[PDB]
Protein backbone atom coordinates (compact mmCIF):
# COMPACT_ATOMS: atom_id res chain seq x y z
CA UNK A 1 0.00 0.00 0.00
CA UNK A 2 0.92 3.69 -0.01
CA UNK A 3 3.54 3.51 2.73
CA UNK A 4 6.30 5.68 1.26
CA UNK A 5 5.09 8.74 3.19
CA UNK A 6 4.69 7.06 6.58
CA UNK A 7 8.18 7.89 7.86
CA UNK A 8 7.84 11.47 6.63
CA UNK A 9 4.62 12.07 8.58
CA UNK A 10 6.12 10.33 11.62
CA UNK A 11 9.07 12.73 11.57
CA UNK A 12 6.92 15.85 11.18
CA UNK A 13 4.62 15.00 14.10
CA UNK A 14 7.60 14.57 16.43
CA UNK A 15 8.55 18.09 15.36
CA UNK A 16 5.15 19.77 15.40
CA UNK A 17 4.16 18.68 18.91
CA UNK A 18 7.60 19.50 20.33
CA UNK A 19 7.21 22.99 18.88
CA UNK A 20 3.70 23.25 20.35
CA UNK A 21 4.98 22.12 23.75
CA UNK A 22 7.65 24.82 23.61
CA UNK A 23 4.95 27.37 22.75
CA UNK A 24 2.87 26.16 25.69
CA UNK A 25 5.84 26.36 28.05
CA UNK A 26 6.68 29.86 26.80
CA UNK A 27 3.03 30.85 27.19
CA UNK A 28 3.02 30.30 30.95
CA UNK A 29 5.92 32.68 31.60
CA UNK A 30 5.74 36.27 32.84
CA UNK A 31 7.40 39.26 31.20
CA UNK A 32 10.50 38.89 33.37
CA UNK A 33 11.06 35.22 32.52
CA UNK A 34 10.60 36.08 28.85
CA UNK A 35 13.12 38.91 29.12
CA UNK A 36 15.76 36.62 30.63
CA UNK A 37 15.13 33.88 28.07
CA UNK A 38 15.46 36.39 25.23
CA UNK A 39 18.85 37.45 26.59
CA UNK A 40 19.98 33.82 26.50
CA UNK A 41 19.19 33.53 22.78
CA UNK A 42 21.11 36.65 21.76
CA UNK A 43 24.01 35.78 24.07
CA UNK A 44 24.51 32.20 22.89
CA UNK A 45 24.06 33.12 19.22
CA UNK A 46 26.70 35.81 19.68
CA UNK A 47 29.24 33.29 20.96
CA UNK A 48 28.48 30.66 18.31
CA UNK A 49 28.95 33.43 15.75
CA UNK A 50 32.29 34.76 17.01
CA UNK A 51 33.61 31.41 18.26
CA UNK A 52 32.35 29.19 15.44
CA UNK A 53 35.83 27.98 14.50
CA UNK A 54 36.66 27.13 18.12
CA UNK A 55 33.38 25.27 18.59
CA UNK A 56 33.88 23.45 15.28
CA UNK A 57 37.14 21.81 16.38
CA UNK A 58 35.63 20.87 19.74
CA UNK A 59 32.61 19.53 17.89
CA UNK A 60 34.77 17.41 15.59
CA UNK A 61 36.17 15.59 18.63
CA UNK A 62 32.72 15.05 20.17
CA UNK A 63 30.67 14.27 17.04
CA UNK A 64 32.34 12.18 14.32
CA UNK A 65 33.69 9.72 16.90
CA UNK A 66 31.41 6.74 17.54
CA UNK A 67 31.47 6.81 21.32
CA UNK A 68 28.55 6.34 23.72
CA UNK A 69 26.91 9.24 25.57
CA UNK A 70 27.86 10.36 29.13
CA UNK A 71 31.44 10.18 27.80
CA UNK A 72 30.46 13.46 26.17
CA UNK A 73 28.97 14.64 29.47
CA UNK A 74 32.14 13.96 31.45
CA UNK A 75 34.04 15.50 28.53
CA UNK A 76 32.26 18.85 28.81
CA UNK A 77 31.38 19.12 32.51
CA UNK A 78 35.06 19.32 33.50
CA UNK A 79 35.08 23.03 32.65
CA UNK A 80 32.12 23.53 34.99
CA UNK A 81 33.81 21.44 37.68
CA UNK A 82 36.93 23.58 38.13
CA UNK A 83 35.54 26.97 37.09
CA UNK A 84 32.05 27.84 38.30
CA UNK A 85 32.22 31.24 36.60
CA UNK A 86 29.12 32.54 34.75
CA UNK A 87 31.29 33.15 31.68
CA UNK A 88 32.25 29.48 31.58
CA UNK A 89 28.61 28.45 32.05
CA UNK A 90 27.56 30.65 29.14
CA UNK A 91 30.39 29.31 26.99
CA UNK A 92 29.36 25.75 27.87
CA UNK A 93 25.71 26.44 27.07
CA UNK A 94 26.58 27.98 23.70
CA UNK A 95 28.50 24.83 22.78
CA UNK A 96 25.55 22.57 23.60
CA UNK A 97 23.41 24.90 21.50
CA UNK A 98 25.80 24.25 18.61
CA UNK A 99 25.55 20.48 19.06
CA UNK A 100 21.75 20.59 19.10
CA UNK A 101 21.89 22.81 16.02
CA UNK A 102 23.89 20.26 14.02
CA UNK A 103 22.11 17.12 15.23
CA UNK A 104 18.80 17.68 13.44
CA UNK A 105 18.35 14.19 12.03
CA UNK A 106 19.48 12.63 15.31
CA UNK A 107 17.14 11.85 18.20
CA UNK A 108 16.10 14.78 20.39
CA UNK A 109 16.64 12.58 23.45
CA UNK A 110 20.31 12.15 22.56
CA UNK A 111 20.81 15.88 23.14
CA UNK A 112 18.51 16.37 26.13
CA UNK A 113 20.04 13.51 28.13
CA UNK A 114 23.30 15.45 27.93
CA UNK A 115 21.69 18.69 29.11
CA UNK A 116 19.32 17.42 31.80
CA UNK A 117 20.07 15.85 35.19
CA UNK A 118 23.39 16.81 36.78
CA UNK A 119 24.56 19.14 33.99
CA UNK A 120 21.65 21.59 34.06
CA UNK A 121 21.89 21.59 37.87
CA UNK A 122 25.47 22.88 37.89
CA UNK A 123 24.69 25.71 35.46
CA UNK A 124 21.71 26.63 37.63
CA UNK A 125 23.76 26.66 40.85
CA UNK A 126 24.04 30.29 41.95
CA UNK A 127 22.08 31.34 38.88
CA UNK A 128 21.52 34.85 40.20
CA UNK A 129 25.10 35.70 39.23
CA UNK A 130 24.50 33.93 35.92
CA UNK A 131 21.55 36.16 35.02
CA UNK A 132 23.34 39.36 36.09
CA UNK A 133 26.19 38.34 33.79
CA UNK A 134 23.75 38.10 30.88
CA UNK A 135 21.13 40.75 31.67
CA UNK A 136 23.87 43.34 32.20
CA UNK B 1 45.09 15.73 23.65
CA UNK B 2 42.73 18.64 22.93
CA UNK B 3 40.88 19.11 26.21
CA UNK B 4 37.46 20.70 25.70
CA UNK B 5 37.75 21.72 29.35
CA UNK B 6 40.77 23.91 28.63
CA UNK B 7 39.13 25.45 25.55
CA UNK B 8 35.89 26.31 27.37
CA UNK B 9 37.91 27.95 30.14
CA UNK B 10 39.88 29.94 27.55
CA UNK B 11 36.64 31.01 25.86
CA UNK B 12 35.15 31.93 29.23
CA UNK B 13 38.28 33.91 30.05
CA UNK B 14 38.02 36.02 26.89
CA UNK B 15 34.33 36.56 27.63
CA UNK B 16 34.60 38.23 31.04
CA UNK B 17 37.78 39.97 29.88
CA UNK B 18 35.56 42.43 28.01
CA UNK B 19 33.74 45.00 30.14
CA UNK C 1 23.61 31.73 49.15
CA UNK C 2 21.81 33.30 46.19
CA UNK C 3 19.73 30.26 45.27
CA UNK C 4 16.34 31.86 44.60
CA UNK C 5 17.01 32.02 40.86
CA UNK C 6 18.28 28.47 40.42
CA UNK C 7 14.91 26.93 39.55
CA UNK C 8 14.18 29.78 37.14
CA UNK C 9 17.39 29.22 35.16
CA UNK C 10 16.81 25.46 35.23
CA UNK C 11 13.38 25.94 33.66
CA UNK C 12 14.62 28.31 30.94
CA UNK C 13 17.44 26.01 29.81
CA UNK C 14 15.02 23.11 29.35
CA UNK C 15 13.08 25.48 27.10
CA UNK C 16 15.94 27.10 25.19
CA UNK C 17 17.64 23.87 24.12
CA UNK C 18 14.34 22.23 23.17
CA UNK C 19 13.66 25.23 20.95
CA UNK C 20 17.15 24.99 19.47
CA UNK C 21 16.69 21.27 18.81
CA UNK C 22 13.44 22.04 16.98
CA UNK C 23 15.27 24.66 14.92
CA UNK C 24 17.98 22.12 14.11
CA UNK C 25 15.41 19.51 13.11
CA UNK C 26 13.57 22.04 10.94
CA UNK C 27 16.88 23.10 9.40
CA UNK C 28 17.55 19.67 7.88
CA UNK C 29 14.27 19.57 5.95
CA UNK C 30 13.74 20.30 2.26
CA UNK C 31 11.16 22.73 0.85
CA UNK C 32 8.59 19.95 0.45
CA UNK C 33 8.85 18.75 4.06
CA UNK C 34 8.56 22.36 5.20
CA UNK C 35 5.48 22.88 3.03
CA UNK C 36 3.72 19.86 4.53
CA UNK C 37 4.65 20.83 8.09
CA UNK C 38 3.31 24.35 7.52
CA UNK C 39 -0.01 22.89 6.38
CA UNK C 40 -0.20 20.93 9.64
CA UNK C 41 0.11 24.10 11.72
CA UNK C 42 -2.65 26.00 9.91
CA UNK C 43 -4.89 22.92 9.83
CA UNK C 44 -4.65 22.05 13.53
CA UNK C 45 -4.96 25.69 14.62
CA UNK C 46 -8.10 25.96 12.49
CA UNK C 47 -9.73 23.03 14.29
CA UNK C 48 -8.72 24.17 17.78
CA UNK C 49 -10.21 27.54 16.86
CA UNK C 50 -13.56 26.30 15.55
CA UNK C 51 -13.83 23.31 17.89
CA UNK C 52 -12.47 24.91 21.06
CA UNK C 53 -15.64 24.25 23.06
CA UNK C 54 -15.72 20.60 21.98
CA UNK C 55 -12.05 20.11 22.85
CA UNK C 56 -12.54 21.88 26.18
CA UNK C 57 -15.10 19.36 27.43
CA UNK C 58 -12.96 16.46 26.24
CA UNK C 59 -9.99 18.11 27.92
CA UNK C 60 -11.86 18.48 31.21
CA UNK C 61 -12.33 14.70 31.33
CA UNK C 62 -8.67 14.00 30.50
CA UNK C 63 -6.95 16.76 32.51
CA UNK C 64 -8.42 17.61 35.93
CA UNK C 65 -8.74 13.92 36.82
CA UNK C 66 -5.72 12.51 38.67
CA UNK C 67 -5.28 9.35 36.63
CA UNK C 68 -2.03 7.84 35.36
CA UNK C 69 -0.91 8.09 31.72
CA UNK C 70 -1.60 5.41 29.05
CA UNK C 71 -5.17 5.56 30.40
CA UNK C 72 -5.27 8.75 28.37
CA UNK C 73 -3.68 6.92 25.43
CA UNK C 74 -6.27 4.15 25.41
CA UNK C 75 -8.88 6.87 25.91
CA UNK C 76 -7.96 8.70 22.71
CA UNK C 77 -6.66 5.95 20.41
CA UNK C 78 -10.11 4.30 20.23
CA UNK C 79 -11.16 6.81 17.58
CA UNK C 80 -8.12 5.82 15.51
CA UNK C 81 -8.85 2.13 16.09
CA UNK C 82 -12.30 2.01 14.49
CA UNK C 83 -11.96 4.87 12.00
CA UNK C 84 -8.65 5.14 10.14
CA UNK C 85 -9.89 8.18 8.21
CA UNK C 86 -7.50 11.12 7.65
CA UNK C 87 -10.16 13.46 9.06
CA UNK C 88 -10.19 11.52 12.33
CA UNK C 89 -6.38 11.53 12.43
CA UNK C 90 -6.32 15.30 11.97
CA UNK C 91 -9.00 15.76 14.63
CA UNK C 92 -7.01 13.55 17.00
CA UNK C 93 -3.79 15.46 16.34
CA UNK C 94 -5.48 18.82 16.94
CA UNK C 95 -6.67 17.59 20.33
CA UNK C 96 -3.17 16.53 21.38
CA UNK C 97 -1.99 19.96 20.23
CA UNK C 98 -4.52 21.48 22.63
CA UNK C 99 -3.29 19.33 25.52
CA UNK C 100 0.34 20.29 24.88
CA UNK C 101 -0.78 23.92 24.65
CA UNK C 102 -2.35 23.87 28.12
CA UNK C 103 0.31 21.77 29.88
CA UNK C 104 3.09 24.36 29.88
CA UNK C 105 4.19 23.96 33.49
CA UNK C 106 3.94 20.18 33.23
CA UNK C 107 6.78 17.96 32.04
CA UNK C 108 7.37 17.79 28.29
CA UNK C 109 7.82 14.03 28.60
CA UNK C 110 4.28 13.66 29.94
CA UNK C 111 2.97 14.85 26.58
CA UNK C 112 5.46 13.14 24.27
CA UNK C 113 4.98 9.71 25.84
CA UNK C 114 1.34 10.01 24.77
CA UNK C 115 2.25 10.98 21.21
CA UNK C 116 5.22 8.70 20.53
CA UNK C 117 5.36 4.91 20.17
CA UNK C 118 2.16 3.22 18.99
CA UNK C 119 0.07 6.39 18.66
CA UNK C 120 2.27 8.24 16.16
CA UNK C 121 2.58 4.99 14.20
CA UNK C 122 -1.17 4.72 13.60
CA UNK C 123 -1.47 8.31 12.40
CA UNK C 124 1.47 7.67 10.06
CA UNK C 125 -0.06 4.48 8.64
CA UNK C 126 -1.07 5.24 5.05
CA UNK C 127 0.12 8.82 5.50
CA UNK C 128 -0.03 9.54 1.78
CA UNK C 129 -3.80 9.88 2.09
CA UNK C 130 -3.26 11.96 5.23
CA UNK C 131 -1.10 14.52 3.41
CA UNK C 132 -3.46 14.72 0.42
CA UNK C 133 -6.26 15.47 2.88
CA UNK C 134 -4.27 18.39 4.27
CA UNK C 135 -2.30 19.65 1.27
CA UNK C 136 -5.50 19.79 -0.80
CA UNK D 1 -20.21 8.35 29.83
CA UNK D 2 -18.77 10.95 27.43
CA UNK D 3 -16.65 8.88 25.05
CA UNK D 4 -13.84 10.92 23.51
CA UNK D 5 -13.86 8.28 20.78
CA UNK D 6 -17.40 9.21 19.74
CA UNK D 7 -16.63 12.94 19.83
CA UNK D 8 -13.49 12.62 17.71
CA UNK D 9 -15.45 10.60 15.16
CA UNK D 10 -18.18 13.25 15.12
CA UNK D 11 -15.58 15.98 14.66
CA UNK D 12 -13.91 13.97 11.91
CA UNK D 13 -17.28 13.47 10.25
CA UNK D 14 -17.99 17.20 10.11
CA UNK D 15 -14.48 17.76 8.75
CA UNK D 16 -14.68 15.64 5.60
CA UNK D 17 -18.32 16.67 5.19
CA UNK D 18 -17.06 19.98 3.80
CA UNK D 19 -15.65 19.88 0.26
Amino acid sequence: AAIEFDEIVKKLLNIYINDICTTGEKRLLNNYEKSILDRIYKSCEYIKKNYELDFNSMYNQININDITTSDIKSKIIEALLIDSRPSVKLATLSFISLIAEKWGEKNRAKIMEILSNEIVEKISNNGKDFIDFIDR
Amino acid sequence: TKKLSECLKRIGDELDSNM
